[PDB]
Order: structure tokens, then C-alpha cells, then sequence
């Protein structure tokens, strides 16, 4: 009797089944328990199998027969998770019955090759000016969303997601980004609202929501990203662009550590196990911006880290930091001020963001970015007072609260205005007001122009003169 | 099955169960045990040995003893007759008004609704505390995490909130005194009875009391939490009744858990903190919400271990929050009651939408004012202060005034304060600040804002100062 | 004026130091603590928080 | 395995079938002894929590009933024990002899009068295994208890049954404070104040005997010792013993409480215990956690402390009032054990060296000194003046805050300071300063009506003594009355005042 | 192993890019536990020093070529007491500590100048012109840090004036190090401007000579050799 493929639950911690037997099991096999649970024969001990139980028991009582499934894990992967809330096993906690994903693919598959990979050149946008502007961003890219709590964080992801609506629902094949929200340890409620929210916002049709809620068993919660990852590659390699938002890995890590510890497989720094950089590294290395062989596709990773008091020195954050291609650092004070964006800009980073995005924005943004620096810097001179004026104007201008995503052109337009100091000839409150009106004004009128600007991929000088004129007309013409 | 106590090494009672065993969690009754000493199988320690937890005292126990598995986990009385009852973890009236004869017993592991099964939407309830509503508005089902110091009036505040609410809101309550101060339950008792929140004329109340006092074994203290948890789901789904769930203290629950983990010869993580710290919570927290059949609104006291919040436990806590009131000790110390932190006495669920957009904006402005103001504090602290610029100075004052205005007297602690408490209508609050935003209290000083209700009274109070 | 000012400058400069003085004191605690917090924490790790119990 | 029992005297016969020994269940052979943890082989049927006796006359307690052996905490020192040694059960867990023939004793916590009487042992014993009373058993702390320390009795006025933290640094008169109270309890105990038939229990945790020796000597001197147990676990100790001491006391005091009488326990201090115990745990390997302390150091204490209460009627209504002590180090409060204690304690008494340097012994941080309990712990006498005074002091202090740009800014505040200062003079107290309420209120009265506010601060004190001797002399009538009316009665006040004004006139002039 | 081939065998002056050894060491440390071993303080692997040692010593300049080792060292929290860097230094010959602060100061080269060192430098070895210019530079700038403390009181255009001059010069100097990047249109926009060495030494030596003590200050920023910086001033106005 198999005590070489099957085992009797020798002891079960309460989630680590020490299982006598199983031997012939191959390492990292999904097993299935006589509690109906799943397990992974993770630890092939020379005696018994540490089987991480992929389930919740009090079903298990010792002696329970632990059965091989005989399989190393794959997950259903596909493209039909778009419009689906799922759990990692590939079951769909959406309660939309079960998903359409059906091909299965090892989550254990790894990092693309250099040649398979092809550097970012491909924009990535959020409808959030500050982001798109101040982060110059491509797709494939890891960028850390780092911040503590939806403090719009979560909002942030949403506005982006929502933003993709116009694109995915646009025929932006290239900007047909499958959103993968791996919801790691999130309250169901949060998700609920969220789910609802997104649904209401319906980005969701072109969206996977992998939902591992707060309760969810740890290896599962842990697993979910890898799952998601497999699924996103599913697009990637398939030409398409998936965006996985790994939300959030802090919780994953925790779970994971915990998991380790329960396996009595040691901790490490901050009681956290040693591979944990590696953990993500291998995961995220599986994310890529591909070459053409993969239809050029991408899996853009917006991993999320929830800091504890913005502490990132923190081994795991440092870890992550050393991997990411930048971070979106969020700062409370501005949020709290109501300033959304709330960001600490300094702390938000793109090491070399600009090599995969858009002239339009670029043309105004570089210079602007700088002006803001200057504006910011100085903790009166007409100049500086000006920078401040501007700066503040621009603050409004980059201020788009939570629930505000956009087509880019709208953004560049307004930015342009501000960079012409047009806005400095306005009270800052009325920048915002103006902006709204203005926006509906250009939307109305110069949708023509915007259409074009969107068209040129850049801002034309010509367009600029029309725009200038537009803006000015609106400006002047609604300056009060 | 019957097991033998093979080891009691402390209350980790290793029982090797000998007519087989049932699964984990199954509650065992120790045979020869004076009272019903339920041991909850916690682990199949293997070899038909379980690591179990005693929740009773183990003193004087002959080892080698015989335990007879109660064959299931612990079940405890459920049904309305529990309102106006102080139940211990194991049901058992520690109201000691004789039995709570209920028709239902329940094993204290209650479960979480799948996504589809829970109302996926929120509400906005309110509280009448300026500070609260303004910064962290309310909703239902929402678990609020309340930090700070019991009897600063942290604990008092909870009560006061109960005081208006349970009465006012129908939708039942659970009070969980986890490692409760027995004494505090007593007094409170005479008060509740008195108060008629607790009715004894009718076994029910509107509220069930669960006390799982400090002197209980941790297992008991840890577990009293699930017990209560089980109840509210009963009230929600079964009884409709929208529990306000007072947890004092989930940290004390936790502590009982961690302590336990240790003893469970597990690896209880950094700071000793239980490996499972999160799972205990996740599984628990998700057993709380606005389902379709009601809401279990949690008022969660979290007293802060070694008073740090960067502390993982609170880190965890945060994940489940809906509103958080982080009292500031600094503020409390500044002789401010409420003791608020005005930077994470929050609701994400304050939105222009959820509250007035104004409400919100006004709040954002306020939130701003304070936020900026704090920034100045450091500077001021070093450097004296006065040359920053006056508008700021104004904000500063305003902020302080606001501070003082947030200080809102309380009747229940009028006894102490001499301050007649104020629960404040929303408008007065909004206005309050708006007025302040309009900076009208020119002349009027800081202390004119201390411990008032509606903002007029502060204006008035300046006058009273004069 | 100037006499006043200069004499005021001492005063200002005092003021500052009163503040200082305290803080300096306080920080020194904050110190110990972070230190100890540290020390201790490691001593944990050390105390088979990385050893027997790796 | 555990090479223990692989002892081939142990093994060496199970093998043989030549076994049969000590009992190994009701007695055990010390597998190893080291560490005060006598792994004692066998002990199966062994009672839990059981006190055993070693073949050294040393006691031990069967903490971990391990299936093989018992981790036995040693009540002695194991230089006085060795391997193999037979430990025979005492069968029973700890009880400590409990009763009343301890009032007048310094004992070791093992109930052996180290004083030099030897055990004037109690017939009865009462479980240290005993636990806290229930909710219902309690009926509220309301019974005052006043230390004869004006400041205290007023501002953190003291109830009974209570649990209030005494916190303060290296004999910052801390103990001095405790004494003034103790002496103070004398009159009630010299009363037949059955409500305040406050049996004092001094748990000395870790105090080296000489420290105890003056102190006890002091108690002797205060003769307060007569209603007093001094439970003494000195510096020379095995750790558990210090650890045990509170618990011991705990059995004892709840008895008074439950026999309607009033017990007072001073735990001085759990800081040392905690350390010791933690250590003990740690030595037991048995966890640490935060600050290296096991988490159930809370449980330990929490459980310990719930056992102090002010009871309902079933218990004769009595009390076991706890005045726990923690000696601070730099007011360290997130200091986990402080954190804990705070949340447990029903207010806390802060002591401050500066004040001490100011001579202000007692050295109190009033602002923080709090009786969470508050109003329940008082008497109207006090309430009537102290209410205002406390408040007035609050302001004074606030304005002691605001006293350095000129305080002559508004009159009030200058005043508050003057007045405040006056009161300040009053609230400093000598060493060995138990006090009577009527004086205290008297003295307070003087100040809160500002009469002393019309007096130079130095002379305030001067008055105070004088005033006391004066009222003691003449207005003995009145002192009788304030006590009689139990309050300051308006009449008594009028006479008092009248006295004050005259006296004041006599004092000042 | 490969590089040793080239070094000895192919003779080669190897440039050895390592990015990062840190990850190796770290990798070692990760395993340490799991090798059953104790890791170390700071989590490390107890053997770290030899690990390194043997490695660092593994490479060198024999009289059988040179392996010039450009070793990226990630420095967590730029904390260097962080045992690994703490060790590393011994094996370093020139330490390049890149200063995030400086990077933040917008500088690119973003370096930590005073901590990008070589224990080696000498008025002999590098010639004193070099050396001295550096010591003067190093000096003044550290002193300038002392001055920051002043400025905190005294303000964006108010101090004690000589000292002001030097401050201003420091402000130039800073900028003068800033140097374009051909690669990084993405960071710089600019295109690299290389400074042949003398032009550098002189560059500062000149600045030290204060020959631009009337030239704009950030007419030094993102340059190549010093002339072009002078040139650049004109280009403004």
C-alpha cells in the first residue's frame, strides 16, 4: 500500500500534514487528501512528506489517506478570466460558475529569454497624469506600487484599470491589457466593493480578478499570484498584454513565511525566510515584455507592496526594490491634504522610465517635471514665486483625485496649458474648476484636435497653435 | 474516543487518544475533570496524539488521566436568550443568573460568506462624534479599529458609543470582553442592568455580553473570541440583527493566541508573534460583515502591544479595517477627550460620495490643515516660532482650536470631567469646522473650543470665558 | 534698537537651546531603545531565532 | 532519545525486567538536576501543579508533567540536591498556610517566619491555585482607604479592593510612601474600623534582607506590623520563590476580603518578578516574547491581579486591595510590562525625581496620576475640597506650564501659581507622614479658599504644622466633627474657617 | 574561471563586471540556514569573509594579466556597516560609493565623492596636482557641510562672505562634476561628454583658482571639460 504515493496522515499540524509515506511522489506534486483537500508534497523529507495542505481541515484526522494526484501543478490559463473572479485552483469564487480558462500551464514555468524578451518601448498609461507623465512607463515593466493602505492606492489601480476601458474597449490591440488583479488577503468586502466597483466601472470584462481574500489559506494566498502569473503569460506569450497587478505581495510574503515556519523551514531577516526576494524574483522574472515570437506581448507587472510605516529598508521591501524597475511611492501628507496625487515623487521612481512611452506627453512633461522640481525645491524671487504659482497650478493639474482616469490627450492638453503658465493667470482653486470646464470645452470642440493629438503621438506645433488658441480662448474666455 | 493525558506541560495537554481520534478541533472533555474541562484538539500531534488546549485550570491534575472526546468541537448556547447574559467562552452564564436555556448550541467556529453570499456593499452610518464623523464616518458591518488607552476613555468611548447606539439601532450587539477586566464587567453590569440595555426582566437585552476575563486560561481567552463571533453571525443571519461587536480586546485575544502558539511549540514569528497571526484573523474577520442578512459591525478595540503599531499585529489589523480610530496618546495627553489621532482616525470610506462631497472636502481641507500644521510642529518645536507666516499661524491656531473643538465632552465621564457630554449632529460638526475654516473665532481663544458639542457652544464658550 | 536686538539675539539663541536641551535628552532615550530594540531583537535571532530554530 | 532514562540503571532493568523503583509516578528519581529544574524521572499520576518534596527537604513543583519526567521547579537550590534524587510527591499543589497568625510576621513566602518566630503557621492553607473572583461576586470598589497622604487621598483618592499601580524610581521615597500609608492604616486598625480592617500584606519581591530589615523595623516601629504580613522573598532566593510570593499573598488576602475584611497587598515588585519569572521561563527555555518576556507574563499577572477585588456581599463585601508596585526606570511604559499593567490597573501613581529634588517627597506626577476609578475611591469630605483643588491644581500646573514670560499676564494665572505653589507646599510631605483627613481637608481648605494664598509659600508649610498643632489642640472638636459628619460639614467648615482665619491670623502673625 | 583563462592565457586585461556580488553573497546567505548552518548576524552566512576572500583573492593582477574588476555592490539602505560592504572594502582597491543623496542632488555622476575613494591616491602617484586638488576639494566640501549648518540659520543668499565664496564655488564644483550621458537620453537627455583627465584636474584646479568667480554656478552642470562650461554660460546669456 502506498506510503510511497499515498500516505497516512502521520500528524497533521493543522495545515502541514506530515504524512507517512508518499515517496514515489515527485517533488512539488499536488496531492489530494482524504479530506478532499489538496496538498503539495513540497518537502520530501527522507521519511515523510511535508505536505502543505491546500485546504482547511478538521476533516483530517490522522491516518487519513493522502493520495497522489500525481501532478506538479498547472493552473487553467487562458483569456476568459476576463470578466471573472477566480480562486487560484482555477475555481471561480466569482460565483459566475466556472471560468472559461481551460488550457493549463505550469505556474512553475520561468523567466523569458532575452531574445524572447524584447525591451520596453511599449507605453503604459493609467489615465493619471502624474503617473503617466512623471513616470514614463512601458509595458512588461515592474513598477512597484508602494504605499500603505488604499489611500487611493487601491483606487490608483482602479483608475488605471478603468482607464484601460477606453483602450481595451478601444481597439487598441496593443493597449488591450488584460488586467489581473491578484487580490491577496483582501477582505471579501473590500473586494466586494471593489468587484462591484470595477464591475460598475466595468473594466472587468477584460479583467481577471484573482481573489484570495483575507481569510483564505495561506499557501493559496501565496499561490494565487503564481497562478495569475501563469495566466498573464498566457496573454503575453500570446502577443497580448496583460497587466498583472500583484496585490499585494506583502501579504503573500507573510503568508509565505508563515507557511515556511510551519514547515519549520526556517525564517530569516525579520523572521522572514531567505528566498523571499528570490520568491518574487523568480515570479517577476516570469513577467516580461516580449519579442515578436510572443507576438511582442507583454505582461506588465504592477506589483504592490504595502509598507508598514513606509519602511522599505525592510528586507523584503529592499528585496523587492532591488528587483523593480521603479516604484510608485505614495506619501500621505498630500493625500491627507486631499492632494491626490499624494505621492512622494522623489520616492516614486523610474530608473530609466523613458524608453517606452509617448512623445506627446514627453514634449511637455520633461520640462515640466523639471519645473516642478524647481518649484518644489526651495525649502520673493519673481521666478521662484512664479515656479510656485505654476507649481501650485500644476499641482491641481496633476491633481486628479481618486475616480478620475482619462484619455491621454486630455491630459497632455491640460498639461500644456499649465506649462504655458496660462494657468498661473488663475487662482489655484479655479484651476480645477477651469480645468473641468475647459475639459468639457475641448472635449466639445477640440475633440477634433485631441483626436489629432492622439493621432500624431506627439503634439504638433501646428496643433499647438490651434490649441494655444483654443486654450487661450477657453482660458481668456472662461478665465473668469 | 478516550485519550490519556500523556503530558500536560502547562495547558498543552497532549492526549493520546486511543479509541482513535476525531479530527482536529474536536472538543474533548477530560474525564475525571471536575468541571467540564474541555480540551480542544488543536493538532493531531500525531500518533493519535493530539495537542490540545485546556481552557480550564489544570491544577491538581493526575497525569496519565483519561479524556473523553466530546466528539465534536465546543458548542455553546445560541438564541436570543443570550442577550442580557454574560457568557463565558463555553456558553456558561457568568451572568450567573442561572442558565441560558437556549435552543441552539453552536460550535464556535462559524464561517465566512462567499463572495456572492455577502452583501458586497456598504452603507454610511454615522456616530455623532465630530471627530469621528468628520474624519471617519460610519457604515454598517464595518469593523473599526480603535486604538489607545482604555479608560483614557478609550474604553469609555466605546461605551458611550454603545450607549447611544445599541439602544438607538435595534440591531443587536455582542460585547466581547476578551481578557476582560472582570471588575470592569461588574460595575458595568450594575450599570447595564440598570441601563436597561441589559434587561433581566427579559433575559434578553438588545445586547449579549461575553466576558472572557484575564484570569482565564489564554486558550479560553483566545477562544472566547470565536464564541462571540459565532453568535453575531447567528444574530445576523438568523436573527437579522445587526450586531455591534465590541471587541475589547482583539489584541488581548491575540495575546492569548500568541502565547498559545508558543506553547504550541510552533514557531510564533517575529516578536514571538504567532505564525498564524494573520490566519487567525483572516478567518475571523471574514466571519464578520454586512451579509445580505445583516451586518456585524465591529467596533474593535486594539490596545497596542508595547504601544507600537508598526507592530505586525496592528499591521494585520489594518488589512481588515473599515474605519480605524487611532487615538493619539499625544492628543489624549494634551488633555483632549476624544484622544484622536487626526491622521489615522480614518475611513477610506469617507469619500465625497459617502459623506457629503462637501463633507468630505471640508474634511479634506481640514485634514489638510492638520496635516500641514503638524509639519510645522517640528519646526516650532525646535525653533520657538512666529515667523512662519501668520496665516499658517492662523491655521495652527485653528488646528488647535479644532483640536480643542474635537474635544468633545462626555457625560458618562462628566462624572470625572464635569463636562456634559455632547453627541453632536452632523451639521454642527460640518459647520463647526466650516466656520472655523472661515476663521471666525478671531479673538476667540483655543480653550474656548475645548470639550464642547456644537460649534456655537464654543463660540458661546469664548463668551463664557469672558 | 541694535542693543536691543543684540541682546535679543542672545535671548533667541537661548530659547532655541531650551528647546534643544530637552530634545537632546529625549532623543537619548529613543536612542536606547532603538538600540535595545535592536540588540535584543538580534539576541533573539541569536537565541536560536536563527540558530537551533533557524 | 533523551539520553536520560537511557541511564543504565533506568534502562538497566527495564531491559532486565528488574525494574520497580521510587514510584516514578508519585515519587521520581531525579533524572538530572540542573537549572533548578529537576527533571525527575517518573511522576505520572503526579498531581498537576503539585508541590513535591525533594530528598533535600526542598520543595518543588511539578510544572511540566511530561510523560517521562517532570520539569520541576525547585524550591531551594540544587547545590543542595543532586542527580537521581528521589522526589516524593507532597501530593498536593501549593496552598500556602493562610489565616491571620501572620499579622505580626515576617515570613519567608514558604510561611516560615524568618523574622525569628519560626512559622506561627496557619492551621489553614489556602490555595495559591485559587483564582480570581467573578463579576457577580464583586460589587464595586467604593470603600475608600486613605493613606494619610493628602495628595494621594485627594487626587487619586483611594478606594479598596482596588488595584492601583505604584510606579516610580529607585527608592524615590517610594517605600517611604508605602510606610506613611502603613502607619496611616494604623489608626483604622487601631480603630475597629471593620470596613478598614486592612490587613497589610507586604510582598517583598527580591529585597535583600537588610532592605527589608530597616523596613520591617519600620513596620515594627509603625507597629502596623501587627496587622501585617510581610511576605518576604529576599535577594537571596531561588527565583520561583520571589515569583511565588505574590500568589502566596494572593491566597491569603482574598481570605480577608472574603471574610469581609480588607486586605492590602503591596507587590514590590512585579518588575523583579517578571524578570525572574521570565527568566525562569527562559531557563525553562519556555518562551520569551517581547522584551524577552513570555507572553503569559501577562497571563501570569493578569490572573494574579484579577484576584484582587472589592467584593460583594457574599464575601462579607470585603476587599483585597492591591497596591501593586512597579519601580520605573525612566518612565518606561511601552515597557511591555508597564503597558500591561497600565491596562490592568485601575489607575496609576507616577513618582518624579525632580519633585523629589524639589524635596517633594512625595514626588508624584499628578497629571498622570490617575485613578481610572476616580470618584469611587473617595469620601465627600475630600470630594468637596479636593474636587475643586484637584481641578485648581490642574490649572495651576497648566499654568505652571505657562509660567515663564511673566505669569503676570492675567491675575488668575499668577494666582494659580501662587495658590498652586501654596498647595504644593502642602502636598509635599515628610517622610513618615500618615495623616488624618480632617486635617488634610482642613489644610486643603485653607488653601482652596486661598487663605494660604495670602501667605508666603515658605510659611505655608509652617502654617501647616502649626495649624495642625493648633487644630489638634483646640479644634479637636471640629476634627472630631469632620470625621463625624464624615465630610466637611458646612458648619464644621464655618467653624473651621473661622478657625482658619484666626489661626491664620495667629500663624501669619 | 573563464576570466582567469583570458587573464593568464589570453593575457587579457579583463574588465570584469559583476552585478552584483551582493547577490552572490546573499545567495550564500540564503542557503546558509538551509545548509543547516547558522547564517550570521545581519542574517549573513558565517563564512562570508572567506567566501569573499577566496573570491576576491581568486581574482587579481598577476604577471599573467589583470582582472580589473568592476564589481557592482548593491548596498542595502546604502548601509555599509551592513557587514558585506563592511568587509568588501578590504578587497577593494578603489571603492566607489555612489551617493544617492548626490544622485538626489540631481547629480549624474551621482557619486558619493568622498566615499568613492581609493586608499591609493597620492601626490606622488597621481601627482600632487591631482592629489592636492582633490584634498583641497575634499576638504572644502566637507567643510561646506559644516557650513550647511550655518545656512540653516543664514539663508539662500546670506552668510559670512569668504565662506560664501567657497560655498558658491562648492555649488559650482558640484555642478562641474555633473556630466552628460550618451546612453541615457533617458536620464540625461544629453549626450555624453568625456573629459580627458588633465582637463579635469585642471578643471577643478582652475575652479580652485576661481577663474569663474563671476561665471554662473550651474554653468558647470552636465558638462564635459571646463571650457565648455564656460561656453555654456554664454549660451544662457
Amino acid at each position: 500500500v502506498d506510503l510511497e504515493e499515498t500516505g497516512r496522515v502521520l500528524s497533521i499540524g493543522d495545515g502541514i500534514a506530515r504524512v507517512h509515506g508518499l515517496r514515489n511522489v515527485q517533488a512539488e506534486e499536488m496531492v489530494e487528501f482524504s479530506s478532499g483537500l489538496k496538498g503539495m508534497s513540497l518537502n520530501l523529507e527522507p521519511d515523510n512528506v511535508g505536505v502543505v495542505v491546500f485546504g482547511n481541515d478538521k476533516l483530517i484526522k490522522e491516518g487519513d489517506i493522502v493520495k497522489r494526484t500525481g501532478a506538479i501543478v498547472d493552473v487553467p490559463v487562458g483569456e476568459e478570466l476576463l470578466g471573472r473572479v477566480v480562486d487560484a485552483l482555477g475555481n471561480a469564487i466569482d460565483g459566475k460558475g466556472p471560468i472559461g480558462s481551460k488550457a493549463r500551464r505550469r505556474v512553475g514555468l520561468k523567466a523569458p529569454g532575452i531574445i524572447p524578451r524584447i525591451s520596453v518601448r511599449e507605453p503604459m498609461q493609467t489615465g493619471i497624469k502624474a503617473v503617466d507623465s512623471l513616470v514614463p512607463i512601458g509595458r512588461g515593466q515592474r513598477e512597484l506600487i508602494i504605499g500603505d493602505r488604499q489611500t487611493g492606492k487601491t483606487s490608483i489601480a482602479i483608475d488605471t484599470i478603468i482607464n484601460q476601458k477606453r483602450f481595451n474597449d478601444g481597439t487598441d490591440e496593443k493597449k488591450k491589457l488584460y488586467c489581473i488583479y491578484v487580490a491577496i488577503g483582501q477582505k471579501r468586502s473590500t473586494v466586494a466593493q471593489l468587484v462591484k466597483r470595477l464591475t460598475d466601472a466595468d473594466a472587468m470584462k477584460y479583467t481577471i480578478v484573482v481573489s484570495a481574500t483575507a481569510s483564505d489559506a495561506a499557501p493559496l494566498q501565496y499561490l494565487a499570484p503564481y497562478s495569475g502569473c501563469s495566466m498573464g503569460e498566457y496573454f503575453r506569450d500570446n502577443g497580448k498584454h496583460a497587466l498583472i497587478i500583484y496585490d499585494d505581495l506583502s501579504k503573500q510574503a507573510v503568508a509565505y513565511r508563515q507557511m515556511s515556519l510551519l514547515l519549520r523551514r526556517p525564517p530569516g531577516r525579520e523572521a522572514y525566510p531567505g528566498d523571499v526576494f528570490y520568491l518574487h524574483s523568480r515570479l517577476l522574472e516570469r513577467a516580461a515584455k516580449m519579442n515578436d515570437a510572443f507576438g511582442g506581448g507583454s505582461l506588465t507587472a504592477l506589483p504592490v507592496i504595502e509598507t508598514q510605516a513606509g519602511d522599505v529598508s525592510a528586507y523584503i521591501p529592499t528585496n523587492v526594490i532591488s528587483i523593480t524597475d521603479g516604484q510608485i511611492f505614495l506619501e500621505t501628507e498630500l493625500f491627507y491634504k486631499g492632494i491626490r496625487p499624494a505621492i512622494n515623487v522623489g520616492l516614486s521612481v523610474s530608473r530609466v522610465g523613458s524608453a517606452a512611452q509617448t512623445r506627446a506627453m514627453k514634449q511637455v512633461a520633461g520640462t515640466m517635471k523639471l519645473e516642478l522640481a524647481q518649484y518644489r525645491e526651495v525649502a520673493l524671487d519673481a521666478a521662484t514665486q512664479q515656479l510656485l504659482s505654476r507649481g501650485v497650478r500644476l499641482t491641481e493639474l496633476l491633481k486628479q483625485g481618486q475616480y478620475s482616469p482619462m484619455a491621454i490627450e486630455e491630459q497632455v492638453a491640460v498639461i500644456y496649458a499649465g506649462v504655458r503658465g496660462y494657468l498661473d493667470k488663475l487662482e489655484p482653486s479655479k484651476i480645477t474648476k477651469f480645468e473641468n470646464a475647459f475639459l468639457s470645452h475641448v472635449i466639445s470642440q477640440h475633440q477634433a484636435l485631441l483626436g489629432k493629438i492622439r493621432t500624431d503621438g506627439k503634439i504638433s506645433e501646428e496643433s499647438d497653435a490651434k490649441l494655444k488658441e483654443i486654450v487661450t480662448n477657453f482660458l481668456a474666455g472662461f478665465e473668469a | 474516543t478516550t485519550g490519556r493525558i500523556v503530558a500536560v506541560i502547562g495547558a498543552v495537554v497532549d492526549v493520546q487518544f486511543d479509541e482513535g481520534l476525531p479530527p482536529i478541533l474536536n472538543a474533548l472533555e477530560v474525564q475525571g475533570r471536575e468541571t467540564r474541562l474541555v480540551l480542544e484538539v488543536a493538532q493531531h500531534l500525531g500518533e493519535s496524539t493530539v495537542r490540545t488546549i485546556a481552557m480550564d485550570g489544570t491544577e491538581g491534575l493526575v497525569r496519565g488521566q483519561k479524556v473523553l472526546d466530546s466528539g465534536a468541537p465546543i458548542r455553546i448556547p445560541v438564541g436570543p436568550e443570550t442577550l442580557g447574559r454574560i457568557m463565558n467562552v463555553i456558553g456558561e452564564p457568568i451572568d450567573e443568573r442561572g442558565p441560558i436555556k437556549t435552543k441552539q448550541f453552536a460550535a464556535i467556529h462559524a464561517e465566512a460568506p462567499e463572495f456572492v453570499e455577502m452583501s458586497v456593499e456598504q452603507e454610511i452610518l454615522v456616530t455623532g462624534i465630530k471627530v469621528v464623523d468628520l474624519l471617519a464616518p460610519y457604515a454598517k458591518g464595518g469593523k473599526i479599529g480603535l486604538f489607545g488607552g482604555a479608560g483614557v476613555g478609550k474604553t469609555v468611548l466605546i461605551m458611550e458609543l454603545i450607549n447611544n447606539v445599541a439602544k438607538a439601532h435595534g440591531g443587536y450587539s455582542v460585547f466581547a470582553g476578551v481578557g476582560e477586566r472582570t471588575r470592569e464587567g461588574n460595575d458595568l453590569y450594575h450599570e447595564m442592568i440598570e441601563s436597561g440595555v441589559i434587561n433581566l426582566k427579559d433575559a434578553t437585552s438588545k445586547v449579549a455580553l461575553v466576558y472572557g476575563q484575564m484570569n482565564e486560561p489564554p486558550g479560553a481567552r483566545a477562544r472566547v473570541a470565536l464564541t462571540g463571533l459565532t453568535v453575531a453571525e447567528y444574530f445576523r443571519d438568523q436573527e437579522g440583527q445587526d450586531v455591534l461587536l465590541f471587541i475589547d480586546n482583539i489584541f488581548r485575544f491575540t495575546q492569548a493566541g500568541s502565547e498559545v502558539s508558543a506553547l504550541l511549540g510552533r514557531i510564533p514569528s517575529a516578536v514571538g508573534y504567532q505564525p498564524t497571526l494573520a490566519t487567525d484573523m483572516g478567518t475571523m474577520q471574514e466571519r464578520i460583515t454586512t451579509t445580505k442578512k445583516g451586518s456585524i459591525t465591529s467596533v474593535q478595540a486594539i490596545y497596542v502591544p508595547a504601544d507600537d503599531l508598526t507592530d505586525p499585529a496592528p499591521a494585520t489589523t489594518f488589512a481588515h479595517l473599515d474605519a480605524t480610530t487611532v487615538l493619539s496618546r499625544a492628543i489624549a495627553e494634551l488633555g483632549i477627550y476624544p484622544a484622536v489621532d487626526p491622521l489615522d482616525s480614518t475611513s477610506r470610506i469617507m469619500d465625497p460620495n459617502i459623506v457629503g462631497s462637501e463633507h468630505y472636502d471640508v474634511a479634506r481641507g481640514v485634514q489638510k490643515i492638520l496635516q500641514d500644521y503638524k509639519s510645522l510642529q517640528d519646526i516650532i518645536a525646535i525653533l520657538g516660532m512666529d515667523e512662519l507666516s501668520e496665516e499658517d499661524k492662523l491655521t495652527v491656531s485653528r488646528a488647535r482650536k479644532i483640536q480643542r473643538f474635537l474635544s468633545q465632552p462626555f457625560q458618562v465621564a462628566e462624572v470625572f470631567t464635569g463636562h456634559l457630554g455632547k453627541l453632536v449632529p452632523l451639521k454642527e460638526t460640518i459647520k463647526g469646522f466650516q466656520q472655523i475654516l472661515a476663521g471666525e473665532y478671531d479673538h476667540l481663544p483655543e480653550q474656548a473650543f475645548y470639550m464642547v458639542g456644537p460649534i456655537e457652544e464654543a463660540v458661546a464658550k469664548a463668551d463664557k470665558l469672558a | 534698537s541694535t542693543t536691543s536686538e543684540q541682546s535679543a539675539r542672545m535671548t533667541a539663541m537661548d530659547n532655541a537651546s531650551k528647546n534643544a536641551s530637552e530634545m537632546i535628552d529625549k532623543l537619548t532615550l529613543t536612542f536606547n531603545r532603538t538600540r535595545q530594540a535592536v540588540i535584543t531583537k538580534e539576541l533573539i535571532e541569536i537565541i536560536s531565532g536563527a540558530a537551533a530554530l533557524d
